């Protein structure tokens, strides 16, 4: 269950720079 | 300085990046990324595949932060949808 109430989740990770077969996904870190 | 010792309950020892296209219910594809980076380049993507994300944070207390996320679901594919037709000023 949604133990974690603490913020120390990763925000939702952004992909940019998408490529034929390759992107650059980028997450924070808490 | 000052030492700063304190048990932060945020650190990352590797970050798993898993994905898996929509076409298919199997396995995830897994990359471990080390517990300092911010950012991976995932090689073996289909273009134009919807596929699904996951981001697991393996924490050095044993904690797992999972953060789902997609690609190729942000598709601006506007057919040229012109609105404006009213100038201003």
């Amino acid at each position: 269950g949604s133990q974690t109430t603490a913020p120390d989740a990763p925000p939702d990770p952004t992909v940019d720079q998408v490529d034929d077969t390759s992107i650059v996904v980028r997450w924070s870190r808490p | 300085m000052r030492g700063s010792n304190a048990p932060q309950p945020s650190h990352i020892s590797k970050y798993i990046l898993r994905w898996r296209p929509k076409n298919s219910v199997g396995r995830w594809k897994e990359a471990t990324i080390p517990g300092h980076l911010n950012s991976y380049t995932i090689k073996g993507l289909k273009p134009g595949v919807v596929y699904e994300g996951q981001l697991i944070s393996i924490q050095q207390y044993g904690h797992q932060e999972v953060t789902r996320f997609d690609f190729t679901t942000t598709s601006t594919s506007t057919p040229g949808s012109r609105s404006h037709h009213h100038h201003h000023h």
